[PDB]
């Protein structure tokens, strides 16, 4: 014998209502209330059966109810100061009631359990189990009511004092559902419910009601910008309000409430856009709709009918003398392929996709354009091109320089893939080659064989 | 007069880690010491959820009267540290004649051995392919004719329940009415998941057919056959039948449970070198089964080993550990094959549709493995 | 690193933070609740060992410190050369090494002193065991004889 | 050469999605107007889990509905009832086998047997 | 007194009935095309079954919403995957592997586990 079983329980509720209320429990007492319940579990007269357990539910069940009295009538601004504060005075007091009751967090709890019942816990555990006799009353409608109200001060409330929420979040998470099932992945079962789901409808509104309030005072081209630092704004409210699981999910409920359900003026100003020379307002455009998919490829038809509706311009502006000016013809159309062509590599990150419109579209103002409709010859075009190679690519005054003799080769080469019929060109290409080999009027021979070199590269 | 007349007699913790430290055997002689010692012996006795095999290697060959696997399980059961509960062991086909067949004496050697309770399932092959003692990395060693054996132990699995079934021939009688599936629970058993059909004497005409007709009795459901034709049988603990060693059954082993995970390859006479059998075994790493508490069984031909691949051994055995890391390993060579291509776990089942009648099971000269998770 | 240790008749004896951090008891007190300012040097009277045992349990503390804690193989009987010399003591101090350590939770103490009483139980029969320890002779004699009647066999 | 994919645990996890689904606004297309309180539930499952509903459901163009059960069931013995048909567990009591009992043998709701007979007291 | 009904037949029947509920068109709200084969499904079977139709299903009215799938996917994939949808039995064949698990990570249709695939011989 020597323990006794009524004496324990007149001394130990002396600090196990001391190490609560935290006051600087010494350690030369922490043994003296292991060695009460060490001796409590080791005696047969046989560990008192399971009353240690009972009477340790009644006393937390003493200080979470008599507690709950001062809290429960507080508005905002309080329950946040109080959820924070006896919740350090409530994990931190009760983390030395686990390990002063060892010997009953050991043996008894893993053989009272695993065995024939259930309701048995180790005492830390425990202790956010009978929690949830102050979470389940007030807080999950005084604190996510109030948490929110201010998490809405994204607008122009500083100093939001992240201290205060970081401390419920964390309880939240904390308090994930321990009950039953084992000492096992994370425990986020008690945060989607509270503080997640209740986020999210609250985070909608305060948004679509600066969008639509915004785009009805201001151009298209400051919610444009506005959404780039609530997007990423939307992802610095995150990490100091945590536990993560919410950037994959905060995000895109950011992102359609936001730019993908406002995708109806944004085409309308895409145009407007578009005539205007402006190159960095497309690039944040293209950002904003690059995290949206189902409607990038639908700011791509307009683009590709934009340099059609511009090709068949400049080559109009060229006027009548284009017939009869080899060169006219051919620089024209490649200043349109100059501009438009760091509109595809600087503003849209050079999308493959996006390279198509620069392509084909391209196409359909060389194959069936003007110029060709006015002397009516599809098979017209290249031939101007044609005359143009061989025009530089001849005997005359001088070569002045053998590196432009490469590139306006090379920048040949480049609207040779669009013309889609080879055919003319091989032929009056030849003809007038003919004449240049037999009377060697033609500079530096190498070039031209170069000339082949990129026709062996092309067809 | 020292202390541990109240500490050995009366702290449950104390007496509780002191035996677990004994030999299995032990542990059952201390359980009389005192009246709270019982229940100490008893819980020790339930946290036992781990295999145990024990093997005859070739490295024993002694000429001395007796067999080896005999002699190894008299010296190893001694040291054993689970309590069996059903076993199988397997011996090659020369450690069972003594004068022309004798075999009641090698054999009833190893059913006294073994607890009254327990059950055993004594199969003779010519053959035995066994990973040795110790750890789960030995390398598996591919025994052709010599003396060379394994049992193994199976400890009481909670949620696990494990029994031998037997179906004798006859001279002229019925097939197989109902209730023999029910007796032992190849049918209306809704979790069974395992089974591991054995057959011997199928020489004869009739009794070549007779595995043809008992396997479609219980065939078509979400399990995993496994096994093959073997030699003849030693030693089956149903009490009620002395064994006649010239009739010719069907037996095996039907594991049933919740947890009870699965798996199959065939080998099939596509495979013949070193990279075409580590392919098949790939196939089975892709099926995701867990590593810890499974032990795998390797079911071939006679014909296929030494012979079939050129001049080389223990290719099937080394192409299972290089890609299994800590598995067993244990199968016998016979002169049949049973099995098909599918996976059973928890969730999923990936029959093969097999629709013409039954044609996807019985094979001949290849390989099957398997990769039954006994236990969670 | 210095912390004083008091022993149920009153003797205190220093000892270092880290090789009391063996023990789980004594390193969960001064982990969750020593992070303040501390009692000077102020003793902690463990009231349940006497000055002779904790010597023993410190000598063992100081010889095992550079032990990697890891875990679960078969049971076995290295049980490594300073042990068995440390233990040659008589029977009834090894038993108060078994409160001890089971008080102060030491796994590796615990789990050196019960292999030496299960080898001093092995190699024995169920009876002949009582002249050796003095446990009681009980229970419906029939339980037994309908109890001790489900084994052997093996 | 061709395989199957047969899974055992999709039905009770389609179930259980469903049952969420049911419980959350979105994707409910029906509401049960009984004795007063509003319940709201899907216009797939309950057209499948008995017949009353069944007769009652197709044919009717697509739209806000009322499938009012006039006064014949009660509220505790039809609370378990959909409960039983997203998830597949009942409720029983010795308070509430009469009611449930009363509202199967009408409903006809399928793949739930008398059992619900001795199992009380 | 609470004994608590447990049916295993209870779930299998409600999606065979869904099935049968799909084949001949009886209360199917939603239109889907892959290429062009018309298929017909219900919102709620889907808005659960995959992790795709659960975005681009749930935000819309009671007006029929006719969901489009790109060319990415094709119809060879899809009859094989949308049946398992709603049986829980998928059939595979030699031509069916590639395409049958290349639907599912751009749908990321839940309870089938794509690492099987890589078993069968085929």
């Amino acid at each position: 014998k020597q323990i006794g079983l009524d004496q324990i329980w007149d001394d130990l509720r002396a600090g196990i209502q001391q190490v609560y209320t935290r006051q600087s429990m010494a350690k030369s007492r922490y043994m003296e209330l292991y060695t009460h319940v060490y001796n409590y579990c080791t005696s047969v007269h046989q560990f008192v059966g399971l009353e240690l357990y009972k009477r340790l539910k009644e006393f937390l069940k003493n200080y979470l109810t008599n507690l709950l009295k001062d809290g429960e009538d507080l508005m905002d601004e309080s329950v946040l100061k109080f959820y924070t504060q006896q919740w350090e005075d409530y994990r931190f007091s009760s983390k030395v009631l686990n390990g002063i009751c060892a010997y009953l967090n050991r043996h008894w709890v893993r053989r009272e359990c695993d065995e024939g019942r259930k309701g048995i816990y180790e005492i830390y555990s425990l202790a956010l189990v009978t929690w949830r006799d102050c979470l389940f009353r007030p807080l999950n409608k005084q604190v996510t009511n109030a948490v929110l109200k201010l998490i809405e001060k994204e607008r122009n409330g500083e100093t939001i004092n992240t201290r205060l929420i970081s401390g419920v979040v964390q309880s939240y998470v904390e308090l994930g559902l321990n009950e039953d099932d084992a000492f096992a992945g994370p425990t986020l079962t008690v945060y989607k419910e509270s503080f997640e789901s209740q986020f999210l409808a609250d985070t909608e509104r305060f948004y679509t009601r600066e969008s639509t309030e915004f785009l009805q005072q201001n151009p298209v081209t400051e919610y444009m910008k506005k959404a780039e630092a609530r997007l990423l704004e939307e992802q610095r409210r995150v990490q100091v309000y945590l536990h993560e699981s919410t950037q994959d999910e905060l995000a895109r409920k950011c992102e359609q409430v936001l730019i993908e359900k406002h995708l109806e003026i944004f085409h309308t100003e895409f145009q407007n856009l578009l005539d205007a020379d402006k190159n960095e307002d497309l690039g944040r455009m293209y950002n904003l709709v690059s995290r949206i998919q189902d409607g990038l490829g639908e700011l791509k038809k307009l683009l590709e009918t934009h340099i059609h509706n511009q090709g068949l311009a400049a080559i109009e502006k060229c006027g009548e003398a284009a017939l009869n000016d080899p060169k006219m013809y051919v620089q024209t159309v490649l200043d349109v392929h100059k501009k438009y062509n760091a509109l595809v590599m600087s503003a849209f990150n050079n999308d493959a996709g996006f390279v198509a419109a620069l392509d084909k579209a391209c196409g359909r103002f060389i194959n069936n354009n003007a110029v060709t409709k006015m002397a009516q010859s599809s098979s017209k075009s290249p031939e101007l091109l044609a005359r143009y190679c061989d025009s530089l690519l001849k005997k005359s005054s001088k070569n002045p320089e053998e590196a432009e003799l490469e590139d306006t080769l090379n920048q040949v080469m480049v609207v040779f893939k669009y013309i889609e019929d080879k055919d003319v060109f091989q032929k009056f290409y030849a003809k007038m080659l003919a004449k240049r080999l037999v009377h060697q009027n033609s500079a530096s021979d190498d070039a031209e064989a170069s000339m082949i070199s990129k026709l062996k590269q092309a067809c | 007069d020292p202390r541990s007349t109240f500490v050995l007699s009366n702290l449950a913790e104390v007496v509780e880690r002191v035996l677990t430290f004994l030999p299995a055997k032990a542990l059952l002689r201390v359980a009389c010491v005192c009246r709270l010692w019982r229940e100490c012996v008893r819980r020790v006795l339930r946290t036992h959820r781990s295999v145990t095999w024990i093997s005859a290697g070739l490295a024993e060959a002694g000429h001395l009267e007796g067999h080896c696997l005999v002699r190894v399980v008299a010296e190893e059961l001694e040291n054993v540290r689970i309590l069996p509960h059903t076993v199988l062991y397997m011996a090659d086909s020369e450690t069972f004649i003594s004068l022309e067949e004798t075999s009641m004496e090698t054999a009833l050697a190893l059913e006294k051995l073994f607890p009254k309770q327990c059950q055993v399932l004594g199969i003779v092959t010519p053959g035995i392919v066994v990973t040795p003692m110790g750890s789960g990395s030995n390398r598996p060693q591919e025994i052709e004719i010599g003396e060379s054996g394994f049992a193994l132990l199976f400890p009481q699995i909670e949620g696990i329940k494990i029994q031998p079934f037997h179906f004798i021939k006859d001279p002229k009688n019925l097939t197989l009415e109902r209730h023999q599936l029910t007796e032992v629970g190849l049918l209306d058993n809704p979790e069974l998941r395992v089974v591991l059909v054995f057959g011997y004497n199928c020489c004869k005409v009739g009794a070549s057919n007779y595995l043809q007709q008992v396997v479609s009795t219980f065939s078509d459901m979400n399990i995993i056959l496994a096994g093959g034709q073997v030699d003849n049988l030693s030693s089956l603990t149903s009490e009620k039948n002395p064994l006649d060693i010239d009739a010719s059954g069907v037996v095996g082993l039907s594991f049933s449970g919740h947890r009870i995970q699965s798996a199959t390859v065939l080998l099939n006479e596509d495979v013949s070198d070193e990279k075409t059998a580590e392919a098949a075994m790939q196939r089975l790493k892709a099926a995701n089964i867990p590593e810890h508490n499974t032990i795998g069984f390797m079911f071939a031909c006679v014909g296929r080993g030494f012979q079939y691949y050129r001049a080389k051994g223990n290719v099937e055995a080394d192409a299972f550990r290089k890609f299994f890391p800590s598995v067993p390993l244990f199968g016998f060579f016979g002169n049949g094959e049973i099995g098909c291509d599918r996976i059973v776990t928890g969730n999923f089942i990936l029959r093969k549709c097999n629709e013409v009648k039954d044609d996807d099971l019985f094979h001949s000269y290849t390989t099957i493995m398997a990769l039954i998770h006994l236990g969670s | 690193p210095s912390i004083k240790l008091q022993s149920s008749d009153g003797e205190i004896f220093e000892v270092d933070v880290e090789i009391a951090k063996q023990s789980v008891t004594i390193k969960t007190m001064l982990e969750d609740l020593g992070m303040d300012d501390e009692g000077d040097d102020d003793p902690v009277p463990l009231p349940n060992v006497n000055a002779a045992i904790l010597k023993k349990v410190i000598q063992w503390c100081t010889h095992h410190k550079d032990d990697p804690p890891p875990n679960k193989e078969k049971r076995t009987d290295d049980i490594p050369v300073w042990d068995q010399e440390f233990l040659k003591v008589d029977q009834g101090t090894l038993f108060e090494l078994i409160l001890a350590a089971n008080y102060l939770d030491i796994k590796g103490l615990l789990d050196v002193t019960c292999k030496t009483v299960a080898n001093m139980i092995k190699g024995k029969t169920p009876e002949e065991i009582r002249k050796t320890f003095n446990i009681k002779n009980d229970f419906t004699e029939e339980e037994e004889a309908q109890v001790g009647s489900t084994q052997f066999c093996l | 050469s061709v395989f199957a994919y047969e899974s055992s645990v999709h039905s009770t996890n389609v179930l259980l999605s469903l049952n969420d689904q049911r419980k959350k606004d979105v994707l409910c297309d029906v509401t049960i107007f009984v004795e007063g309180q509003r319940f709201r539930a899907h216009r797939s499952v309950l057209a499948a889990c008995s017949s009353y509903f069944h007769s009652r459901i197709v044919g009717q163009a697509d739209g806000e509905l009322n499938i009012t059960l006039p006064e014949e069931v009660t509220v505790k013995g039809f609370e378990p009832l959909i409960q039983f048909a997203y998830t597949a567990k009942l409720i029983l009591s010795k308070e509430n086998v009469d009611e449930v009992c009363k509202c199967v043998e009408f409903l006809s709701v399928h793949n739930i047997e008398e059992s619900c007979f001795q199992f009380l007291k």
